[PDB]
RNA sequence: AGAUAC
């Protein structure tokens, strides 16, 4: 019926009018059209043999929902419902279905606050206790934390200190460190990000800008499901936290603290003028530390970072008594032990020390503290660093959590950290140590372990033996009656790390006894230290 | 390295079963122990590392049939590590394949469910190189060849598929994965429409993040300035978003939740408050005039496919075999009852009942009816499995009515017309009556028989609350009997049909001989089957449901099988299609159970608002759930979230 | 979370 032909004409035209609306990918609609028309022509033309065989079959529900457009025409012919409107509508619907089929084939990580949706889904409050060392900033927060119903510290020693104080107050607080398991007190790296508490405390919040360690503080700050998040640290952290709290919508209440006691830089130091209560600061340059301490011993009258904790505590108590007079520290003195130091003497200033590090070391003489140098040039360089204003941190260092970079898997991190860079006030880790350990089956643990600690290859060989002991799904190490004892102590500790991570390494209690054996012997070796590997 | 899915049907949770747990979603675990007390009914699982995990049975995501806490047991280490490494390795390719067939199985009009096992079958059977030549037909050839059958499934592909679907769930390509509690295995998953769900949300995210979340800040300004009209016309996609959140449709995408957190955070009155479903609802009312119904899995029409189909149901009109028995001159329901089945013959209303010429299901209303495995009954609304016209016609209610309709049991299409006006209450109250008394006494005899011989055998726009009679004993007992007898007839005539199937164990049995709370965490549940199994609650015999053909699909299918068989025709369904149909029915029944309990919890809690380390409790109020277990003021209640 | 009616 030519009438029907005219109907298909005005209908298809009507469809054009309903295919001239938007440019937002109108091309898809176009292709749909061409496929349509082409399908019609092809239908009638090929129908040369099945014209009637076509024109024999009626429809039902497909008329409201154009199911299979493999053949439109015959249905349009044999239509009988109980006018042109039927035509135009039906074909319009058909086109829509063609768009369902044709707008479908072949047609085609800077918001870390987003990584903790559960934390972003609640009101979180930030309380910033900002100030120098020796300011009382920690105590208000700790007292707020007790009356509640977690503490995150940078050091096993600080976690121990809070544990000890809490135990003395009659209050069962477990301990969770990398190496020790006993409210909850832990290292910031061991914080759970899935346990909805009421109060979390983050100490030394500025270590969020460590190039190598800083991700845990950022992650905890962004992700802790706590009603109150108390952060304690220096004021250099304040603007970023505001920018950070800008991304969470979280209220920020700032509390500022000044030094409880005065501090001053001396004119010029006079090594015989070293004095009781002097702390001579040598950094992790234990060969320098060792040589200096033996020399100063060899006239009249030690803590560094790679010492064990117990030995350090013993050293503090000995120092606090006149069985020890002066002490040599390291930047490891920046935090931890509560030490009664009258006067800081800087041995030196291979890069220059940051103004912040100098300020951190010097504020431990907390009510009048004194600071000087061995050499006058350093004395003035120190006076400059000491009098330098509160340098502000520009950015906060970040690292993908297990969950996220497992999702990325779907040395991949080379790429992940690269696109992380490629937001603007967020840093990528160094992780040079982590990649080193990565130089070395389960993938998940490979990530989980790529954060395990070691030196720069006895540590590397022990690590190999450990990966091998992982592949099979502990002794080779003898001492009886110095660099060797420190290395062995670190391997026994690494063993304690895996044991606290995989109770299926069994040694346990008996291995704890072994640790004390490395510690007493190192201690006695250090007290009697007649030479030193420099 | 494949196993048969039937043994899931054939077995209950057991030692050696390999499972994925909700706690430890990222690793496989192995059932190492059974519930240890009435006091503590939780299971014990061992990880590949050898660490134990304790979990309630409903924490099992998927389950693999087998093929005292001794640390030394390599056995488990080996099974779990092997299958896990293989699945893990298979996975990226599975993600690509998932993306592709998503493009093909998805329907633009709306959400569409799929048998999950079938999906796994498809994922296993497809080669990517060939999937790009004679492509689209190759795929639909791999989909039909998916259906073709042996029926066995590779565990590795199953796991990888599950992981793949969740990861792409983050993109709104797939919906929530539903796991049946009886078999403890995934039954179905919805496939969300590409245009409406993927592109729409992606566009929304870019639009909302654009110009440093300019659109968000501007919006929060508008909400703060209370000029809701502009919101209406310009920002309706955000109302859409909040609604989609309220329905629990996008509850699992973390990004839409952070975005929404920023939106709430920027709005003054709601500022610093918990992000909840309830909050999105409350926020929405404050902006729209006059939310569980919005759920995509809840096949409510408001949904383009459910609206098309309901448009078919609105527009539909239905050779009665003289070979039918006439019952001559010879129903306890509520007053407010819709369909009266007590048995009606809706199957007669379909051509498939008599037409053995065309194989499978050809009729549109029939096919739709089967997709809706049941009538959907909620306090809010009703979605009948059958169209209104056909229910009005076929319902049994003084009317010519087409039909299918010690102690000893005598083992060896209709017409009816006399229909007495009666109700459950009316039945309870008090010649025909004498017949009724004989019947109640008979029912009591049926129950007594079932009990003593078959070792046969929780209540409580305007919400109202309520809390079992002689009448109920009567109906239930005669329904159970009818269904057992028809089970027997089908089995004996070899007709394939859709069937319905420690100190703690002793304590349970003693309790069997108030405080059913303590028994409740040791529950068995019902499941549908393509082969006969005893329903051990009702007795020791097979159970085949024929009593509710207008509100239950399996009964309807049983009715078609009876129609074809009785007129000595070839049966409508061979065992294999019976299995497929059965899987779909189980999926939609589970889904309904979930949304029923969701809605009841929502309303109960909303009424409350208007008025075994588990810290679970209950009210007197059955569905308000939030050391001495079973023994006999809160902070917050948000009903849409299910928080109490 | 089992069972009948809906």
């Amino acid at each position: 019926e030519f009438k029907k032909n005219l109907e298909n004409a005005l209908a298809h035209v009507y469809s054009t009018q309903i295919e001239n609306s938007a440019p937002d990918q109108v091309e898809f609609r176009k292709v749909a059209w061409l496929r349509l028309k082409d399908m019609l022509y092809n239908q009638l033309l090929d129908k040369n043999l099945p014209a009637k065989i076509n024109g024999y079959d009626p429809g039902l529900m497909e008329t409201i929902s154009p199911t299979q457009p493999q053949h439109i025409i015959p249905h349009l012919v044999k239509m009988n419902k109980i006018k042109y409107e039927q035509f135009q509508y039906l074909l319009s619907s058909y086109y829509d279905c063609i768009l369902n089929q044709e707008i479908i084939p072949s047609m085609l990580f800077s918001n870390p606050a987003e990584w903790f949706p559960e934390a972003r889904k609640i009101r979180r409050h930030i309380i910033m206790h900002v100030g120098p060392t020796n300011s009382g900033k920690t105590f208000r927060s700790l007292q707020k934390l007790k009356a509640a119903d977690y503490y995150a510290g940078p050091l096993r020693l600080l976690a121990r200190e809070v544990y000890e104080k809490f135990k003395h107050e009659n209050v069962r607080c477990n301990l969770l460190t990398g190496e020790e398991v006993i409210l909850t007190s832990g290292t910031i790296e061991m914080i759970p990000l899935n346990q909805n508490f009421d109060v979390v405390v983050l100490d030394e919040i500025q270590m969020m800008a460590d190039l190598d360690r800083g991700w845990a503080w950022t992650n905890a700050l962004l992700g802790a499901k706590a009603k109150e998040v108390h952060c304690c640290g220096e004021a250099s952290t304040i603007p970023l936290i505001k920018k950070i709290v800008e991304m969470t919508g979280d209220k920020l209440t700032i509390n500022e603290y000044e030094r409880m006691g005065k501090l001053v830089v001396e004119e010029e130091a006079l090594y015989h003028s070293l004095k009781k209560g002097d702390c001579v600061v040598a950094f992790s340059k234990k060969a320098i530390l060792d040589l200096k301490l033996e020399i100063e011993k060899k006239t009249e009258l030690v803590i560094y970072g790679s010492l064990p904790p117990e030995t350090r505590v013993k050293q503090a108590n000995l120092f606090n008594s006149g069985e020890f007079d002066i002490l040599i520290a390291s930047d490891a003195i920046g935090m931890g032990l509560n030490l009664s130091i009258d006067r800081v003497v800087f041995t030196t200033s291979m890069v220059d020390m940051t103004s912040s590090a100098i300020k951190q070391i010097g504020g431990r003489a907390g009510p009048v503290g004194y600071i000087t140098a061995v050499k006058p040039n350093v004395l003035k360089a120190v006076r400059e660093a000491i009098n330098a204003p509160i340098e502000y941190l520009t950015s906060a260092t970040t690292w993908p959590t297990d969950e996220i970079c497992t999702h990325v898997m779907t040395t991949l991190l080379e790429t992940i950290a690269a696109d992380i860079e490629q937001n603007k006030l967020f840093q990528i880790c160094d992780l040079k140590a982590r990649m080193s350990a990565i130089e070395i089956i389960t993938f998940s643990d490979k990530l989980r372990l790529s954060n395990a600690p070691l030196k720069d290859p006895l540590v590397k060989a022990a690590f190999k033996k450990f990966c091998d002991t992982i592949a099979r799904g502990s002794y080779r190490p003898f001492d009886i009656l110095l660099e060797e004892y420190e290395a062995l102590y670190n391997i026994i500790m690494l063993f304690f790390w895996l044991s606290n991570r995989y109770p299926n390494f069994i040694d346990q209690e008996s291995a704890s006894e072994l640790k004390n054996f490395c510690e007493m012997i190192i201690f006695e070796k250090i007290d009697h230290l007649k030479r030193n590997p420099y | 390295l494949s196993f048969d899915p039937a043994e899931l049907l054939r077995t209950s949770l057991n030692v050696g079963d390999i499972v994925l747990l909700k706690q430890c979603t990222s690793e496989l675990t192995m059932c190492v122990n059974l519930p240890q007390s009435t006091t503590d009914p939780r299971y014990t699982f061992a990880k590949k590392d050898g660490t134990l995990v304790y979990a309630m049975k409903n924490s099992v995501i998927l389950r693999i049939p087998k093929d005292p806490v001794l640390t030394r047991q390599l056995i488990v280490s080996f099974t779990l590590a092997t299958f896990t490494k293989f699945a893990w390795t298979q996975l990226p390719i599975v993600l690509k394949k998932l993306e592709l067939i998503h493009r093909y199985l998805q329907d633009s009009r709306g959400s569409k469910h799929v048998n999950f096992m079938s999906l796994v079958r498809i994922i296993k059977n497809l080669n990517i190189k060939e999937a790009t030549i004679n492509g689209d037909a190759y795929v639909r050839k791999v989909i039909d060849e998916s259906m073709s059958v042996n029926k066995s499934i590779d565990p590795t592909t199953l796991l990888a598929t599950y992981w793949g679907v969740r990861e792409q769930q983050q993109n709104n390509l797939w919906g929530s994965v539903y796991t049946n509690t009886a078999l403890l295995s995934p039954t179905t998953v919805a496939v969300l429409p590409l245009k409406k769900a993927h592109l729409f949300y992606q566009e929304v995210i870019t639009r909302l993040e654009s110009n440093d979340y300019q659109e968000i800040k501007a919006f929060a300004k508008l909400v703060n300035d209370k000029d809701y009209h502009s919101i209406a016309k310009r920002y309706d996609y955000i109302r859409t978003l909040l609604n989609d959140y309220a329905a629990g449709n996008i509850e699992e995408n973390a990004v839409l939740t952070t975005i929404i957190s920023k939106i709430f955070r920027h709005i003054d009155m709601y500022r610093d408050q918990d992000v909840t479903r309830s909050l999105c609802g409350k926020l929405l009312v404050e902006i729209s005039p006059q939310f569980i119904l919005g759920n995509w899995d809840l096949n409510i029409p408001k949904s383009g496919i459910s609206s098309v189909e309901q448009k078919l149901y609105d527009t539909a009109m239905p050779v009665s075999d003289t070979d039918r028995y006439d019952f001559g001159d010879m129903c306890i329901d509520s007053e407010d009852a819709h369909e009266i089945n007590d048995i009606a013959d809706p199957a007669g209303l379909f051509p498939e009942s008599f037409d053995y010429t065309k194989s499978g299901i050809s009729d549109d209303v029939l096919r739709v009816s089967l997709k809706r495995a049941f009538t959907t009954y909620l306090p809010d609304l009703v979605v009948p499995m059958l169209p209104k016209s056909f229910c009005n016609r076929a319902d049994l209610g003084d009317r010519k009515t087409e039909t299918i309709s010690g102690l000893h049991v005598d083992y060896d299409l209709g017409i009816v017309s006399n229909f007495p006006k009666v109700t459950y209450d009316k039945v309870d109250s008090i010649k025909q009556k004498k017949q009724l008394e004989l019947l109640h006494t008979l029912a009591t005899k049926l129950l007594h028989k079932r009990i003593h011989d078959d070792n046969a055998v929780f209540n409580k726009c305007i919400p109202t609350f309520y809390d079992q009679t002689k009448s109920t004993l009567l109906v239930s007992e005669f329904m159970i009997l009818t269904n057992k007898l028809c089970a027997a007839f089908f089995q004996e005539n070899k007709i394939p049909g859709v069937y319905r199937c420690n100190q703690a164990k002793a304590q349970f049995e003693l309790l069997k001989e108030k405080d059913i709370t303590k028994i409740s965490s040791q529950l068995s549940s019902s499941f549908y089957s393509p082969f006969p199994l005893p329903h051990k609650m009702i007795g020791n015999t097979a159970y085949l449901t024929v009593t509710s053909p207008m509100r239950r699909g399996p009964d309807l299918i049983n009715h078609l099988q009876l129609h074809r068989f009785l007129k000595k025709l070839p049966l409508c369904f061979k065992q294999e299609y019976l299995d497929q149909y059965v899987w779909s029915f189980q999926a939609r029944a589970d889904i309904l159970k979930i949304f029923q309990r969701h809605s009841s919890t929502y309303w109960t809690l909303k009424h409350l608002e208007q008025s075994n380390g588990t810290v679970n409790c209950l009210f007197p109020y059955s569905y308000a759930r939030g050391p001495r277990i079973g023994d006999t003021k809160v902070e917050s209640i948000h009903p849409l979230d299910g928080i109490l």
